[PDB]
């Protein structure tokens, strides 16, 4: 399944620069990014990121750019929800850009 | 102090440490922290009021 | 109510399976054991340190014995450039007959594993020639490891057990370890090179039988005491010296050519002999500095607490308050352990940076896969030693730190302005990431649209200079040892640049890894490395400095180092502890060393194949990394076993899939958290007490789900093991399948 | 003497974990 | 180095000039970028390698866009700073954050072009920063 | 106060930054 | 079991007693505060570490605190 | 069995068991054997919307000892 | 390779740290 399906059929999606299938080459890499980006929300917790903002609100308090609406980290349920929405988006769009550039070439 | 006096906070464990409050009411005998200070920004719990001692505050008005 | 674990009554009174798991991760934590006093702590760590020391010699003896008995060392002497080394042999009953024929390799009778750790090159360099010296050195390390196993037992007996003041005598360790452990051992190895290894390099056998009769030099120690030391640097091994033969040999034992041997492309053994001799003199002199019972020498506690610079009152050394730091380093063991891992973590990567460019082993620059593995090995070792430096540094601030003893000093002043440290660390991480990712995606879109000339390519003109300020003519900067009229080139008062004619021959050849030619593809990756170093440091420093409490949660010191959270209150506190900032950083630390070893590996796949143009064109945009390195090199690997047959890469093809599976398993412990699983196990506890035959048996420990801190350990363990094994199967077989 | 692989590898594969796990299971479950 | 001979002399840059791809539907947008890129430095590959050194013959790469960016970027900070200075002395200040007081935001936007003349004025008056006794801090 | 000890060492280090650039700009050789 | 420390800063809000689900907490009279009662935890062998009592307390910082200690059967929340 | 809970009801009505599912209390004194004290207070608050505040959680030890633990008075 | 005799010397010598490792690991307590 790795050799003859994922490796062998991706030879049309990553070799597609300088041609009309260039956007599927960019959406293939661009969706590998958003998938990997989602793990920052899934693995980590809220209570780390609230502590980090307290050290950035300080440098925003020092130069008098303190916002009246206080910054907070995303809540525990939302940090899971952001981490699954960015997960499903980048995982499906990888396959979206892989099915097209393979089958708009051999079809 | 009095109802409307801007004070400051020196309690380190408090959220509004070195911030400007506003005294809402001062009690007379008990609790040991008899000063209600209505702050303007909220903590993580969402509230903006707390009790403080008499010597805890720094009057700035 | 059991008596296990012995070191804790709070864990031994646990009815669940939490009793079992927390025994393992608190067993070697000697400081949290029940009734552990202070002097009993040090006396137990000191004898434990004999236990880890004797594992190392028992480990290194199996490298000698499995090569002497199952490898082809004596057949590797005859031609090291084509004979492929052997680590050990396979006895696997589960093999099929086409998988015995595929691993019967390198001229052997049975299935053997090709050694990719380069220990044949190190043993051949230091004089060892036959399989009997390997066996003799193996048996010696059996006795030398048992000499430490007995020493750790001896120093636990009551009148042989050292007192507390023996451990906290820090000025006497620095005199003995610098002069003796560092200096004499560098002196002894210089004695090993000159008496043995350099004569073995010239076809002249010097063993234990005839080293007292034969002299390393026909002058023979008369020019040493008379001061005529230039006799030792007479006629060296010439440029036609065929290694371990008498052709083009010399008589010199301490020489200073600089550069590389012309055949082996390693450093000269006469250069290493004057090196470790000169290192030895610099360290024995360094070990006569600190004050011991002989009433002479510097005193560190007086150097810290000093307040007067030649009459002028100051705050301390460099006018900086360093008082109380002597009672902070020496009294705490986590300050020491957190410190020395940073010291060992710097040098470990510093080993790896200087062993691909300056090879010191015979014929190791041409055995490629042994060289690609040694860089990536000591880079990942340097990763954990740096993460554990901040980890054990942050255990210090929770547990051992005392602000009253450390009042007003330099370590107190860091904790004041800690919000200014984390802010400017958060700036550089965002300032690099917004503009380094921006220029890869800029180059990705521009190449994809068929107009690749619109790339933003920057020459690294500040590291172009240093390579030309070290003597590379290839760029034409014409400065500083590449300018032959320079004051630095000529050494104007004394003209004593002996190393320099041999250095400029090595750096100006395109046949080595010495100061590789850099271009615009190397600009972006060093700024991508700098993204990874400032961001991993951001997580570790912020977890170190906020370890004693902050706004969202004060008094975090009352909860220890590893606690899950403080509940869903105040918006929730998931991953708030100082342990949790160790935890997030090891994703970055494994990431950053991916970047430094994807970039190491693909620049050398162009040098080793003669195609430098593939890297310099395609490493500016992120498809060329993805296509020409990840996709193109994994064709030899994945065809290790197919429906047509197998070959010798089928372990690495199997371990590559094995690594993808351990990696993916660790996501289950991290996305899904505990409370899903305790409500699942409570249905299995139900359906075991109801099944009629299978409820004859029943647990002793009640089954509970893994705790919150535990499956962040177990989740990071499957993640890290799978990260290592995946790349280590790709690094070997993509290099050992192409050569 | 390559026949020692036939007698050390099954002992470490089979006999060493059976002797270790049956000791540790009876040691952790010991009042 | 490495081989930064100028692009007008290269066999590689002139070989990349014959198979030009038109950027915009201008039929000679393929040609009117290669004559413009001739003064830059193309290496062995044929691509202009920018020089961020500060040399004045190479000021167009990094020196000219750096002044151009830092005027525009220090603008957006100064406009966003001076608005938040204004709304703090109002009745609510949280409504004027999400729901923009357009009567106050628009004088601040036009004001901005003397922000180097204002930031240095704010710096020397000591009104750029704040006191460390007036900022909340974490317990040490 | 005018921070003499802070600016004294910052101007020393910046003089090292300008000296190496003089080798790179061929001002000193 | 766990450890429930109650400091002297609370106001007798009775929000922590009405939130601990194993009923560890109770109000005792105490002449300090305005409501003249302080929370007390006389049954900390029943506490399950829920930290509902820390979530419901108004005062900054919290007058009540749960220190997670050795976990017996009553504090693991095991029905078996 | 452990931690019996008793309550006196004015009538019969359908409530929700803490072990999952809906039962029907009698009129008068009731009795429910639950597993833990956490069930009895989570049930005791479900009685509060039925305007019942007469509930008593016991503690039935396996020896037969029944300790009245809620309320204290 | 090495002779068949020399492998048995290596096994008997290896019992000397094997005995001493059992003494150290049990002097460090149970
Ligand atoms: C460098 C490796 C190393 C060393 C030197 C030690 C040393 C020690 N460990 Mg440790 N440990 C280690 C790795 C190590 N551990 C690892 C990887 C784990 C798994 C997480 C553990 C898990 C562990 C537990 C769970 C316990 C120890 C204990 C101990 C102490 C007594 C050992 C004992 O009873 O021997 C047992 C004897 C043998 C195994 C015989 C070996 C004979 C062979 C021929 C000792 C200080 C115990 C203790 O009480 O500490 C004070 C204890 O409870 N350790
Ligand atoms: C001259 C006398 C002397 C000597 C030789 C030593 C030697 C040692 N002491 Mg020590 N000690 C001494 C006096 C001495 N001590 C005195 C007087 C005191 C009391 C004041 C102490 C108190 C003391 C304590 C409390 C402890 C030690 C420990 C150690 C061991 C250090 C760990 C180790 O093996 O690293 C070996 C390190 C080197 C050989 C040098 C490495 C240098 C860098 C890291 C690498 C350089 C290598 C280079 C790159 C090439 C390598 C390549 C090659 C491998 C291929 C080592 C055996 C520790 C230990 O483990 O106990 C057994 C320990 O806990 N000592
Ligand atoms: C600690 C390391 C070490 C040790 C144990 C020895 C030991 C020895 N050397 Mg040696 N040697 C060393 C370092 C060492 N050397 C270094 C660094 C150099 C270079 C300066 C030499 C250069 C040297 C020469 C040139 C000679 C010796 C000789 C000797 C032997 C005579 C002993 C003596 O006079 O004292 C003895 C086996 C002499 C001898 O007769 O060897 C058998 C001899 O001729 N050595
Ligand atoms: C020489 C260096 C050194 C020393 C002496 C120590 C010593 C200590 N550390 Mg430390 N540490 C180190 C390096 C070191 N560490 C490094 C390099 C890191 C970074 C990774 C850390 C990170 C760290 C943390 C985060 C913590 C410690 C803790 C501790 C203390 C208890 C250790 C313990 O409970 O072990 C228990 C041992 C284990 C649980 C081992 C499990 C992990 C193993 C290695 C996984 C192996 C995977 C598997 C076998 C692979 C199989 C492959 C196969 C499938 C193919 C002890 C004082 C803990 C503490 O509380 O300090 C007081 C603590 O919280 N350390
Ligand atoms: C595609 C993957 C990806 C990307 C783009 C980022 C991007 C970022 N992470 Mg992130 N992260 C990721 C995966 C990723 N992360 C994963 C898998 C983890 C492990 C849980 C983390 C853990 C992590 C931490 C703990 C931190 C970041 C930080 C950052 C910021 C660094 C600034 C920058 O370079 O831009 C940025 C928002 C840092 C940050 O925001 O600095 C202010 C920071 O503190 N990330
Ligand atoms: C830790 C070091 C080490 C390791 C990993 C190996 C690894 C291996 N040996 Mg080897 N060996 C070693 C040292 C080592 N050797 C030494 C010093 C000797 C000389 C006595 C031998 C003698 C030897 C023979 C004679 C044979 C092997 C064989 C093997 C293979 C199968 C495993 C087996 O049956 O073990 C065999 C183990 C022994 C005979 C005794 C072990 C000796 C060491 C010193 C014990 C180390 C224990 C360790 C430190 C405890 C810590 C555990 C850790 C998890 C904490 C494997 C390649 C077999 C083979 O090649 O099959 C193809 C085989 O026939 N070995
Ligand atoms: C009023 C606008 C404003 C200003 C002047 C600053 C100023 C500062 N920020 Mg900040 N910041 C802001 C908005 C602002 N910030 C917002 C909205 C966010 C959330 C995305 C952040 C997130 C943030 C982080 C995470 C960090 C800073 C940092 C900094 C400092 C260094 C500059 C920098 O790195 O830029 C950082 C800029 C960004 C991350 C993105 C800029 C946000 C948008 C694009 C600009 C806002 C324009 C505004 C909405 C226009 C309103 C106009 C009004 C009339 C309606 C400096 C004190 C850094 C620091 O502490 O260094 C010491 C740091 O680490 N800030
Ligand atoms: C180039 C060169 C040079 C120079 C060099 C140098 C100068 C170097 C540097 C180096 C360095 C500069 C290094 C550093 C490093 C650092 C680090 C590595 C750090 C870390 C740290 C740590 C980790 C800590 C910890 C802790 C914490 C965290 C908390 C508290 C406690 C403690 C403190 C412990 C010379 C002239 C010689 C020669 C020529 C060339
Ligand atoms: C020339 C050049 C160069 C160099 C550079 C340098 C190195 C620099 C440095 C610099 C520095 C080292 C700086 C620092 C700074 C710091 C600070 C401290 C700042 C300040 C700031 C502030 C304070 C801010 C303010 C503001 C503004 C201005 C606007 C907006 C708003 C705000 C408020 C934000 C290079 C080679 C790259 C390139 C070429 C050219
Ligand atoms: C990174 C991360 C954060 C921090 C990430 C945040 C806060 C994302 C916010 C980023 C956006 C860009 C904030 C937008 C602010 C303004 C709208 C920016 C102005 C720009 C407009 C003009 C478009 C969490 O809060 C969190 C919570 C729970 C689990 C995991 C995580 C987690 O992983
Ligand atoms: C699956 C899973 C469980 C359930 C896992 C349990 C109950 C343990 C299952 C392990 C079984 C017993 C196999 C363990 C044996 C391993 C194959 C090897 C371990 C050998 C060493 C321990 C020596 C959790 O409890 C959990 C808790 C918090 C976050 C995530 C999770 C999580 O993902
Ligand atoms: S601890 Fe909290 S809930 Fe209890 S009396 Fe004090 S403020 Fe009220
Ligand atoms: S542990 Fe916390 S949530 Fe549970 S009963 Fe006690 S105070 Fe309430």
């Amino acid at each position: 399944w790795l050799r003859d399906f994922l490796w062998a059929q991706a030879s049309q999606v990553i070799n597609s620069y300088g041609s009309a299938l260039s956007a599927y080459g960019l959406m293939f890499l661009g969706a590998h990014f958003v998938w990997a980006f989602s793990l920052m929300f899934l693995f980590s917790g809220r209570g780390y990121w609230q502590e980090l903002i307290e050290s950035i609100v300080w440098a925003h308090n020092k130069l008098k750019v303190a916002p009246a609406i206080q910054p907070r980290a995303l809540s525990i349920t939302q940090g899971r929800a952001v981490g699954v929405a960015h997960y499903l988006l980048g995982g499906i769009a990888t396959t979206w850009a892989f099915f097209h550039a393979h089958i708009l070439s051999v079809g | 102090v009095q109802r409307g006096s801007k004070v400051r906070i020196l309690r380190p464990e408090s959220y509004w440490f070195q911030d400007v409050g506003t005294v809402a009411s001062v009690d007379q005998s008990g609790i040991k922290y008899p000063v209600i200070v209505r702050f303007d920004k909220v903590n993580y719990a969402g509230i903006n009021t707390n009790n403080f001692a008499v010597d805890e505050l720094i009057e700035v008005e | 109510a059991t008596k296990f674990p012995k070191f804790s009554q709070d864990l031994a009174q646990d009815p669940t399976t939490r009793r079992i798991w927390y025994a393992m991760a608190m067993g070697n934590d000697f400081e949290s054991h029940d009734g552990m006093t202070e002097e009993n702590l040090y006396q137990k760590i000191f004898a434990t340190h004999f236990g880890h020391l004797a594992i190392i010699f028992l480990w290194a003896s199996s490298l000698l014995f499995h090569v002497a008995w199952q490898g082809n060392f004596e057949q590797w002497i005859k031609d090291p450039l084509h004979v492929r080394p052997i680590a050990h042999a396979i006895w696997d009953p589960h093999f099929g007959k086409p998988a015995i024929e595929a691993f019967t390799q390198a001229g052997a009778n049975g299935p053997v594993n090709i050694a990719y750790s380069g220990v044949y090159h190190w043993w051949y360099t230091i004089g060892m020639r036959t399989n009997t010296e390997l066996y003799t050195g193996s048996v010696f390390l059996l006795l030398f490891a048992s000499l430490f196993l007995f020493a750790g037992w001896l120093h636990l007996q009551p009148k042989f057990r050292p007192s507390l003041a023996w451990f906290k005598s820090a000025e006497s360790r620095l005199n003995h370890h610098l002069a003796g452990l560092f200096g004499v051992s560098s002196l002894a190895w210089a004695g090993h090179l000159i008496h043995v290894a350099i004569p073995e390099s010239r076809g002249q056998h010097v063993g234990w039988d005839n080293f007292l009769s034969t002299a390393p030099h026909p002058a023979g120690l008369q020019p040493f005491f008379t001061g005529n030391w230039g006799v030792y640097a007479q006629n060296p091994d010439t440029a036609g010296h065929i290694f371990s033969t008498s052709q083009g040999a010399g008589t010199a034992i301490l020489t200073f050519l600089g550069g590389f041997h012309p055949q082996t492309e390693s450093l000269w053994l006469t250069d290493m002999a004057h090196h470790h001799l000169a290192i030895a003199v610099l360290f024995i002199v360094a070990g006569h500095m600190y004050r011991t019972n002989f009433g002479i020498g510097h005193s560190i506690k007086e150097m810290m607490n000093a307040k007067t610079f030649f009459g002028k009152p100051v705050e301390g050394p460099f006018n900086m308050p360093h008082q109380g730091i002597y009672d902070t380093y020496n009294n705490s063991l986590h300050f020491q352990l957190g410190w020395h891992l940073a010291c060992l973590g710097v040098v470990t990567s510093w080993v790896a940076q200087h062993m691909y460019s300056l090879p010191s082993y015979a014929f190791i620059a041409k055995d490629y896969t042994t060289q690609a593995a040694l860089y990536t090995h000591h880079q990942y070792i340097a990763i954990f030693l740096m993460v554990g430096a901040f980890a054990h540094g942050a255990i210090f601030l929770v547990r051992d730190y005392d602000p009253e003893q450390n009042k007003g000093n330099v370590l107190e002043r860091v904790l004041q302005h800690k919000e200014a440290i984390i802010s400017h660390l958060s700036w550089v991480s965002l300032f690099l990431g917004f503009h380094t990712l921006g220029l890869y995606v800029h180059n990705d879109v521009v190449v994809a649209f068929g107009t690749p000339e619109k790339q933003i390519l920057i020459e690294p003109v500040f590291a172009q200079f240093i390579q030309a300020a070290h003597g590379k003519v290839l760029y034409g900067l014409d400065t500083l040892l590449s300018n032959p009229d320079s004051v630095a080139y000529t050494a104007y008062p004394n003209y004593a640049n002996v190393w320099l004619p041999g250095w400029l021959d090595a750096i100006n050849s395109g046949t080595n890894s010495l100061f590789l030619t850099i271009g615009p593809g190397d600009f972006l990756v060093h700024h991508a490395i700098a993204l990874g170093l400032h961001t991993t440091t951001l997580i570790l420093v912020k977890g170190a400095l906020d370890a004693r409490g902050s706004k969202l949660m004060p008094d975090k010191k009352d909860f220890g180092y590893a606690f899950p959270c403080d509940g869903p209150g105040r918006g929730g506190t998931c991953d708030i502890s100082a342990w949790d900032s160790f935890y997030l950083s090891l994703f970055w630390a494994l990431n950053t060393v991916g970047w430094v070893t994807f970039y190491w590996h693909w620049k050398h796949l162009g040098i080793w194949q003669g195609n430098v143009a593939q890297f310099n064109e395609n490493s500016t945009y992120l498809m060329g990394w993805f296509r020409d390195y990840l996709w193109a090199n994994s064709a030899q690997l994945i065809n290790g076993y197919n429906p047509y047959g197998v070959n010798n890469l089928s372990v690495w093809a199997w371990m590559f899939l094995f690594g993808h599976l351990v990696w993916a398993t660790g996501f289950m412990f991290l996305i899904s958290w505990r409370g899903y699983w305790q409500e699942l196990i409570e249905t299995l506890v139900w359906a075991h007490e109801r099944t009629p035959i299978a409820n004859l048996v029943r647990w002793k420990d009640k089954p509970v789900a893994l705790s919150i801190v535990q499956a962040r350990v177990v989740g990071l363990a499957h993640f890290t093991v799978g990260y290592v094994l995946t790349y280590a199967a790709f690094l070997i077989a993509s290099t050992a399948g192409k050569f | 003497a390559s026949f020692l692989s036939s007698i050390f590898v099954p002992v470490i594969g089979w006999v060493v974990p059976i002797a270790t796990f049956s000791f540790l299971f009876l040691y952790i479950e010991r009042e | 180095g490495a081989d930064l001979t100028p692009c007008a002399e290269n066999p590689a840059f002139q070989a990349l000039a014959k198979n030009a791809r038109n950027t915009t539907a201008d039929p000679q947008s393929g040609q009117k970028r290669f004559e413009r890129y001739s003064q830059a430095l193309c290496g062995p590959e044929g691509y202009p390698h920018l020089i961020v050194d500060g040399r004045l013959d190479r000021a167009g790469d990094f020196l000219i866009p750096s002044i151009l960016f830092l005027y525009i970027a220090g603008w957006i900070g100064w406009v966003g700073r001076a608005y938040l200075q204004a709304i703090k002395k109002d009745s609510d200040t949280e409504q004027k954050e999400i729901q923009l007081d357009l009567g106050i935001a628009l004088p601040i936007i036009a004001t901005g072009f003397a922000w180097p003349a204002a930031a240095v004025k704010e710096l020397l008056s000591g009104e750029l920063t704040a006191k460390d006794s007036e900022i909340t801090v974490s317990p040490r | 106060p005018p921070y003499t000890f802070r600016t004294g060492w910052a101007l020393l280090l910046l003089a090292v930054n300008f000296l190496v650039a003089a080798y790179y700009f061929h001002i000193i050789q | 079991s766990h450890t429930v420390k109650i400091y002297d800063t609370c106001i007798g809000c009775t929000q922590c007693v009405r939130a601990c689900p194993t009923d560890v907490l109770e109000m005792v009279p105490w002449d300090g505060c305005k409501a003249a009662q302080v929370a007390s935890s006389p049954r900390t062998e029943d506490c399950v570490g829920c930290k509902r009592c820390e979530t419901a307390c108004p005062t900054d910082f919290l007058s009540i605190r749960v220190y997670l200690g050795a976990e017996t059967t009553r504090s693991m929340g095991l029905a078996y | 069995e452990k931690y019996a809970i008793t309550w006196t009801s004015p009538k019969a009505q359908v409530f929700e068991l803490p072990t999952g599912g809906a039962a029907t209390m009698h009129e008068g004194e009731n009795l429910l054997y639950i597993a833990r004290k956490e069930y009895g207070i989570a049930l005791g608050g479900q009685l509060r919307k039925f305007k019942i505040t007469n509930y008593k959680i016991y503690r039935i030890l396996p020896s037969g000892e029944t300790t009245f633990i809620h309320p204290a008075d | 390779s090495i002779s068949d005799t020399q492998v048995y010397i290596a096994l008997v010598v290896a019992l000397i740290p094997g005995l001493l490792a059992w003494r150290l690991a049990t002097e460090l307590y149970k």
